[PDB]
RNA sequence: UAGCUAGUAGGUGGGGUAACGGCUCACCUAGGCGACGAUCCCUAGCUGGUCUGAGAGGAUGACCAGCCACACUGGAACUGAGACACGGUCCAGACUCCUACGGGAGGCAGCAGUGGGGAAUAUUGCACAAUGGGCGCAAGCCUGAUGCAGCCAUGCCGCGUG
RNA sequence: CCCGCAGAAGAAGCACCGGCUAACUCCGUGCCAGCAGCCGCGGUAAUACGGAGGGUGCAAGCGUUAAUCGGAAUUACUGGGCGUAAAGCGCACGCAGGCGGUUUGUUAAGUCAGAUGUGAAAUCCCCGGGCUCAACCUGGGAACUGCAUCUGAUACUGGCAAGCUUGAGUCUCGUAGAGGGGGGUAGAAUUCCAGGUGUAGCGGUGAAAUGCGUAGAGAUCUGGAGGAAUACCGGUGGCGAAGGCGGCCCCCUGGACGAAGACUGACGCUCAGGUGCGAAAGCGUGGGGAGCAAACAGGAUUAGAUACCCUGGUAGUCCACGCCG
RNA sequence: CUUACCACUUUGUGAUUCAUGACUGGGGUGAAGUCGUAACAAGGUAACCGUAGGGGAACCUGCGGUUGGAUCA
């Protein structure tokens, strides 16, 4: 046979041809996937196999047959590709933004619609606070106060010096959460020092140069947490636009917009120029963020220009 | 340079011919000379005149039986950068015979057919067909 | 080109590459087996295969082909490998001869037994 | 791999060899070799031939025949018509063997055969009946040359298994 | 080797069957297991995987691997190529070398002819002979395509001698040319400085912003300073070996072409090594620096802009001498 | 007993070669991962060549060159 009896197991890591999966016994193994399956991605569930566990006095590549249905997913869409998952059967996503390599309240509100999206619940931390003065915070909080008015779990945290995270840690136990975010921001970092992994072995963390960071994480790993859960660090991202999401589903995707459907006096109002869209008055006397607002009609308009591709994301 | 004289004959004969023209001219040679005297009694040139004395040139009268070129086939084999020579046992023979290939014996320049038969080897000058 | 360039240096050859240089022209070798595992095809095939990199009696160390349904192989097994290329395979240049020493037989093989080291079955 | 060479290349004289010769020596001359590849480096016994090819060529040198070189490694000579000698001598070295530790013995790349290496290659056979060879007047003796036998489907050819 | 006895009695396997390539169907499987010399097969009827039946080929052998030649004209002597498929050095000069116009004489080196000697036997081939045939052994011949020597031949190539002028070169007279090196000079234009007038914007983009302007910008006039390049002519134009060369003038200098005539008399072509020239960028030292502009600074766009765009701007761009090649 | 030649050997060294090798540089192949999409149409700022600078990456910019670039009375 050359092979052990069938288990299930989770999906550790994905590197191409052969990925990472931990049996239940918590063991990991580097194993080889059949041409038939077409998705497999971190934190899928599947039914694999070892091989005989004699050669060369290491273990041999293991096969992985299927995969069980995602209860969960994060996917992102990909121009010459369609849409993606990245990591599956999660439960939260925690958007991680940093000041130094890039400010961008248009990264977190393409990211809260996603997740809004998949129902996936988010939250936001900002990493590197350290870098900020006393003055600077005081400048920042101000506006990731504008999420916090909308229920949203903002933290602020400092990997370098491991600051604060100690709420973060909190609520990162005993749930499962995906690391995501625009390179360079700390994600590594951030599982550094709250994993607290032996020193032997570390994610890579290379500094950013000049305008934007590099792309040192390529991959998906799943890590466990120390007191309970799991997280997964994930390759950084430049864009995440929103193109196979329909117009209306970004209207939802803003939680501060349903206190005024319906509100309008045109029905299909486009909230923009229109007369009577309730939400250009709400966001007139700052009921609104004024830069959620924009930001809502920027991606929109960012829809029309990736529009132009004829692939499909169905 | 010209380097080559009779190549430069038998390739003034070949474009005169495929031209349609009626007669070629070369700067004569003792050595062209006799070349000529070969293919007029092969009846390959109907003719050939020297004129002049200090510059005398040679002139040939090329052959046309139905228009088309009697010589249909004329190349220099032994050239300036590898001389061919043969003993009359090994004497070639062009289009197995019904062609004439001419080669220059210690008794002259005479055809393949005059060489074997006087049984003389000499070095093979052309191949006329 | 001229006769003259050929003089002065003469038209060499092209000698040929041995597509199996771990043999040195023997028909076999003998080897035993550093390690077993199961690599992957070229992009039109799909599949699990079986191959043993072997350090051979001459020094040198390559990986071999196991053919046949199954292999009673391990680490440690003196092997014979014979000449052949896998095409899917990249890198794999070498056959084990089924039947050679260490490697049994495939089981109920019937037809081209003696291509897998197959005894005639008993009727 | 571009320079190499000082007994180096010549000459005279002496010596030496069976024989010519820097073969050797004294002196003299300053040459000699090299791009038509010297020197250096790697590889390699050569040929008749063998395989292939229409031929030119290509590959190659297993068997048989001719030549060469070698006999554990290095060196030297003796004896002799012929040797610097496979089963002769001396020395030195390595290894193996005997030892009374004082010293001694040996050389299968002859025929079998053993271990080892290898994918792989055979009997520790019979006879000098024949052909050769050595010695002998001869008879005859010797001859793992040779003639035969043994083993192997290794090849070619033939036959059967109706 | 011959005779006799018994009894079909003691004696058949291996590979292949998708095409190449002779030979096809069922079942199992289901991109798995597996096959495969090359193309290639396998995801639900697989003639390609495994088993079975049937068939094809060979046979005491059959297959696999290794190795050589062939096919392969795929090292092209026979018998290949180089505009775009691999392949003309960036260009030139030039030693060795290769090749060499035409006539006469001589020589006989090459070349050819004849003769002789030799090219061991075996092996290869042909006609025979002997093993019951064959393999095998064997007689005779052919062949061994080679080498050497001697005697001749003199057409061609080579040598020698004497020529000849058609190749090559010289001279006389002129033509055209951004050919080259050096030195002057001119006129526009950009920028800067100083001053005159005078107001409030200028500048820039698709739109803006950065930037400059009330100390007066921008605009306009006058004077000055400096650097770089030479509208129009201008061309499908010319010159140069190539790279390249563009205001005008002077000095030095190379080549090309034309007419006629004289002169020399093969003095020629090509060229491995070698030597030289050789766009731009770049390097060293020292000047110079108007404009332009890698790097860099800034403003926009953008997820970002690390780019395109905008405002600036250093090296460099220019000169001298070297280097790079 | 001496002298000459001289094999072996010993140093001081030089050259060269083999085996191994700490520690590394790039490469190749697979590829169903990741980040963007560099080129192919004027590939959405024409590509490419030489050179210099810059940058996670394909690449960007300057200088000169080519058409093996579309459109353009
Ligand atoms: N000053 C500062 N630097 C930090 C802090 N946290 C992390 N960094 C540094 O910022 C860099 C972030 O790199 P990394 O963690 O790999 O980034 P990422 O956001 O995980 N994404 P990617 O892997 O694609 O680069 C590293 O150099 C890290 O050490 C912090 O709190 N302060
Ligand atoms: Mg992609
Ligand atoms: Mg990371
Ligand atoms: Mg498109
Ligand atoms: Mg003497
Ligand atoms: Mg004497
Ligand atoms: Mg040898
Ligand atoms: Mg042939
Ligand atoms: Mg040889
Ligand atoms: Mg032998
Ligand atoms: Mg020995
Ligand atoms: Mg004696
Ligand atoms: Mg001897
Ligand atoms: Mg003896
Ligand atoms: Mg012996
Ligand atoms: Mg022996
Ligand atoms: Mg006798
Ligand atoms: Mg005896
Ligand atoms: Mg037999
Ligand atoms: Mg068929
Ligand atoms: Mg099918
Ligand atoms: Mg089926
Ligand atoms: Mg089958
Ligand atoms: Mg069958
Ligand atoms: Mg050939
Ligand atoms: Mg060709
Ligand atoms: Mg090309
Ligand atoms: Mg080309
Ligand atoms: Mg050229
Ligand atoms: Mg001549
Ligand atoms: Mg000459
Ligand atoms: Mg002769
Ligand atoms: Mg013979
Ligand atoms: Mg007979
Ligand atoms: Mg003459
Ligand atoms: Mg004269
Ligand atoms: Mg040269
Ligand atoms: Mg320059
Ligand atoms: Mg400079
Ligand atoms: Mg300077
Ligand atoms: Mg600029
Ligand atoms: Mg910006
Ligand atoms: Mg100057
Ligand atoms: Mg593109
Ligand atoms: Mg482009
Ligand atoms: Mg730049
Ligand atoms: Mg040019
Ligand atoms: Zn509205």
């Amino acid at each position: 046979n050359l092979f052990g009896e069938p288990d299930e197991g989770i999906v550790i890591s994905r590197f191409g041809m052969h990925a990472d999966v931990e049996s239940a016994d918590g063991d990991v193994h580097r194993c080889n996937i059949r041409r038939t399956i077409r998705s497999l991605v971190t934190g899928d569930r599947v039914v694999w196999r070892p091989g005989k566990p004699a050669a060369e006095g290491v273990n041999v590549k293991g096969i992985v047959e299927a995969v069980h249905e995602r209860t969960s997913v994060l996917t992102r869409p990909d121009f010459y590709d369609g849409v993606k998952p990245i990591a599956a059967n999660i439960d939260q996503i925690v958007i991680v933004s940093a000041i130094l390599p890039e400010l961008s309240l248009n990264i977190i509100d393409r990211y809260l619609v996603a997740c809004e999206t998949l129902q996936i619940e988010p939250i936001i931390v900002l990493n590197k606070i350290d870098l900020l003065d006393d003055e600077g915070m005081a400048f920042v909080n101000e506006q990731m106060d504008i999420y916090r008015n909308i229920g949203y779990r903002v933290l602020m945290v400092s990997s370098h010096t491991q600051d604060g995270l100690k709420p973060l840690e909190e609520a990162l136990t005993g749930r499962i959460s995906i690391f995501a975010g625009q390179s360079g921001v700390g994600k590594s970092s951030l599982l550094n020092a709250l994993l607290g992994l032996q020193k032997e072995i570390l994610t890579n963390d290379i500094s950013d140069n000049s305008g934007l960071g590099q792309h040192t994480t390529t991959a998906a790993r799943l890590y466990h947490f120390p007191h309970g859960g799991d997280v997964i660090d994930s390759p950084g991202v430049r864009e995440f636009g929103l193109w196979h999401l329909e117009p209306e589903q970004i209207t939802q995707g803003f939680v501060e917009f349903h206190d005024y459907l319906g509100l309008c006096k045109y029905r299909d109002c486009k909230h923009d120029t229109d007369p009577g869209c309730a939400i250009r008055e709400a966001v007139e006397e700052g009921k609104i963020a004024e830069t959620r607002f924009e930001n809502y009609h920027r991606i929109l308009e960012s829809m029309a220009q990736v529009k132009t591709r004829k692939n499909f994301s169905d | 340079s010209m380097q080559d004289p009779i190549a430069d004959m038998l390739t003034r004969i070949r474009n005169g011919q495929a031209a349609n023209k009626a007669a070629v001219t070369m700067p004569s040679s003792k050595l062209k000379v006799a070349i000529a005297n070969v293919l007029k009694e092969e009846g390959f040139i109907e003719d050939f005149k020297v004129e002049g004395d200090t510059k005398p040139e040679l002139e040939l009268t090329l052959k046309y039986f139905q228009g088309k070129a009697v010589v249909e086939s004329i190349q220099r084999v032994s050239r300036p950068g590898l001389r061919i020579y043969k003993r009359k046992d090994e004497l070639p023979k062009v289009m197995a015979g019904l062609g004439i290939a001419v080669v220059s014996t210690s008794k002259g320049v005479m055809t393949d057919r005059a060489a074997r038969q006087a049984g003389l080897g000499g070095e093979i000058i052309c191949y006329v067909a | 080109a001229t006769v003259n360039q050929l003089v002065r240096k003469p038209r060499a050859r092209k000698v040929a590459k041995s597509n199996v240089p771990a043999l040195e022209a023997c028909p076999q070798k003998r080897g035993v087996c550093t390690r077993v595992y199961t690599t992957t095809p070229k992009k039109p095939n799909s599949a699990l295969r079986k191959v043993c990199r072997v350090r051979l009696t001459n020094g040198f160390e390559v990986t071999s082909y196991i053919g046949g349904e199954g292999h009673n192989l391990q680490e440690h097994s003196v092997i014979l490998i014979r000449g052949g290329r896998v095409k899917d395979l990249p890198g794999v240049r070498y056959h084990t001869v089924r039947g050679a020493l260490d490697c049994s037989g495939v089981k109920d093989r019937k037809q081209a037994r003696s291509k897998y080291g197959v005894k005639r079955p008993k009727a």
